[PDB]
């Protein structure tokens, strides 16, 4: 029952030109300064959404490549910003960016691989950094990073698979760690992981697909788990998962699109989490990526696994087979 | 407008300077209490600033080397209070909960009963906080709490109010532990079916019971093996769902469950009704029409294979 009612004067058209303006001008501010702890991922969101809109040229390649090199530490891991600590999350984001720019040798690739390898535990899981937080999000960061570098063989894949499958639940979904409740975010990471490692046959697509399609609320928007409010990012986590497992047609595409369009800001540009709220580049990537998966012609095809243009992944030849 | 909006450019400068000072101190090798002071000021409002949790850990690790058991024990207790105050402001930050786990994991005689109460408290506040449930499973393992005790905790949480997806989920992991094989025993299954049925007849709009019931429906031994008791219980559930359908004609969960029960009972004998229920449910839940067609196609295939197995 918990849902948002879309007011009738909410945007119903794709304002692409305003979004590229929004991202192009992002980082010229309060919220900017306070999110320095995720800056590398922020940069990934901006560059990827611009590249899906064909506007990547408007961003600053040379300045981003210097920033990335300065964020690699002696252990091989990459931080979110200068002076911050290395983490799998930002190592992935950096590698995705360098992949968008065909500039992977900007960093020491052998050292990134050693970093990722070092974070794997005996049970096959990954810690996000040296402080040991275990989350299936990090299993995905690890194999996605390695898949993009051609180095998946560097880790114990069978053990990594065993761990992820140990996080599968009664409802077909996945949580953070064994016994954790299903959540769209972790489902996205784990189905992405199983795509990369070629294990989608181990997913119960009919059961999980039903759980995911029941995320769609009367409003058209998708939530991340039962009895929660819909929002644009959950809308990407759920749709991407459904695509990987071959069940995208189990949601009402037209109602979802309308929800996503209603999250745009007609004046300032970008998308927010829900209609009329404050935009940010994160929900802008996921709204845009969501619409592309839904078929929108003005946006380049996006990989549901890597959330990057398919043409980029075609070029590096990392294109995991999906269910259907 | 001018007071509050302006206030945060002042708050920004404090966070800006405190952050500067923390990194200054850190590059200097000054792993001391002043870093704990500065980070407490930033982490309270901004607990997702991971690097500052790392600095706190580096300070505590260092200080434990050059302080007495008593002084170290006092730092730990101050850290527990800091963490609790942070969780009160933002109970959903990964960083805060992990720091607590990191902290408790390295203590010599940690107090897990107390931590289980912190969990029960945060779960009273928000019964769906998955960080808290995750922390509770961590604490239950560390303290070697038996599955039966956690099972008793979930039941109480089931009946006091709604928002039960998290508690049903936990039951689905605990039940197989109380009967650990390398698929529930029918006696256990029957008790669970009675509990869930109570739940969804009490509140027919809450999806969590219906999701869990769907799982229980598959968790047995097969329709060819139906006991007279299980056969009778499922038939009774069927009639009770039809009753609920009369009261709530647009309740989609009871209609879906009717189809699933007929499947669990006798797919071919109920073929006609199954088809009728599919048309009704699709009209009641149009967003799920594509799912419902694929499920129907699946069930028809199943039926064809049953019919062809005929002698
Ligand atoms: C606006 O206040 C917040 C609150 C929480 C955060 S967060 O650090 O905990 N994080 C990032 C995040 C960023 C923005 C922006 N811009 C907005 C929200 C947000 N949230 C908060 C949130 C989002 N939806 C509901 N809420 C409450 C949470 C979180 C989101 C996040 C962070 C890192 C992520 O990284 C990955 O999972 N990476 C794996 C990956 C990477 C690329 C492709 C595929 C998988 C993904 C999502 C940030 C700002
Ligand atoms: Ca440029
Ligand atoms: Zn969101």
């Amino acid at each position: 029952q918990k849902d948002v009612t879309i007011k009738s004067d909410a945007p119903d058209t794709l304002l692409l030109e305003k979004h590229a303006d929004y991202i192009a001008s992002y980082g010229s501010d309060y919220e900017y300064c306070m999110s320095e702890y995720l800056r590398m991922s922020g940069v990934y969101w901006g560059l990827t959404v611009m590249d899906l809109m064909g506007q990547l040229h408007r961003m600053n390649k040379e300045e981003i490549l210097v920033f990335i090199k300065s964020c690699q530490h002696e252990c091989g891991g990459v931080s979110a910003s200068i002076g911050h600590d290395p983490h799998l999350l930002y190592t992935l984001s950096a590698v995705q960016i360098l992949t968008l720019y065909d500039s992977i040798h900007v960093i020491n690739v052998d050292k990134v691989v050693a970093y990722v390898q070092s974070l794997q535990k005996e049970d096959g899981s990954f810690a996000g950094d040296i402080w040991g937080e275990i989350d299936t999000r990090f299993s995905f960061c690890a194999v996605a990073t390695l898949a993009l570098l051609g180095k998946l063989d560097a880790i114990n894949v069978e053990k990594a698979i065993e761990f992820v499958l140990s996080c599968m639940n009664f409802d077909g979904g996945f949580g953070c760690r064994p016994g954790s409740e299903s959540h769209a975010g972790q489902i996205y990471c784990c189905t992405g992981f199983l795509a990369i490692t070629s294990q989608l046959h181990q997913v119960n697509s009919d059961l999980l697909g039903w759980w995911l399609c029941e995320r769609q609320l009367p409003s058209g928007g998708l939530n991340g788990r039962p009895e929660k409010l819909p929002d644009v990012c959950y809308s990407w986590w759920v749709l991407a998962s459904l695509k990987i497992i071959g069940r995208l047609h189990w949601i009402d595409r037209e109602k979802l699109r309308s929800f996503i369009l209603a999250c745009q800001d007609e004046e300032t540009g970008g998308f927010a989490d829900r209609p009329g709220d404050m935009v940010d580049p994160f929900h802008t990537l996921f709204g845009i990526a969501g619409l592309s998966l839904l078929g929108e012609e003005q946006i380049k095809p996006v990989s549901p696994v890597f959330c990057m243009p398919e043409e980029v992944l075609q070029r590096v030849n990392v294109q995991p087979e999906l269910v259907s | 407008a001018e007071a509050k909006r302006l206030e945060r450019e002042q708050k920004l400068k404090l966070y800006q300077s405190a952050t500067q000072a923390v990194f200054q101190k850190r590059q200097a090798g000054e792993l001391d209490e002043s870093v704990l002071e500065l980070t407490s000021q930033i982490l309270g409002a901004n607990p997702d600033f991971a690097t500052l949790w790392n600095c706190r850990r580096e300070v505590l690790q260092h200080l434990e080397t050059e302080k007495s058991p008593e002084e170290s024990a006092a730092l730990v207790k101050a850290e527990l209070g800091f963490l609790e105050s942070c969780l009160r402001v933002n109970p959903k930050s990964y960083g805060t909960w992990h720091h607590r786990c990191w902290l408790l994991s390295r203590l010599p005689e940690p107090n897990w009963a107390r931590e289980l109460e912190l969990c029960a408290r945060f779960l009273e506040a928000d019964e769906r906080n998955f960080h808290c449930w995750d922390y509770r499973r961590f604490v239950a393992a560390q303290a070697a709490v038996a599955p039966a005790e956690e099972l008793a905790f979930t039941d109480s949480l089931i009946t006091r109010n709604f928002s039960n997806y998290s508690s049903w989920h936990y039951r689905s992991c605990l039940l197989p532990q109380l009967h650990p094989q390398p698929r529930l025993p029918e006696n256990v299954l029957l008790k669970e079916l009675e509990l869930v049925q109570n739940a969804f007849f009490t509140d027919p709009n809450d999806q969590s019971a219906w999701f869990y019931h769907r799982w229980l429906l598959g968790a047995g031994s097969g329709r060819c093996e139906l006991s007279v008791e299980k056969s009778t219980v499922l038939q009774s559930e069927l009639e009770s769902c039809k009753e609920l359908q009369e009261l709530e004609p647009e309740n989609k969960w009871c209609l879906l469950t009717i189809i699933l029960l007929m499947r669990a009972l006798d797919p071919l004998l109920y073929e006609k009704e199954t088809l009728q229920y599919f048309s009704t449910l699709k009209a009641v839940d149009p967003m799920r029409a594509a799912y419902l067609d694929d499920l129907r196609s699946k069930f028809l295939l199943e039926n064809s294979v049953l019919k062809m197995e005929y002698a």
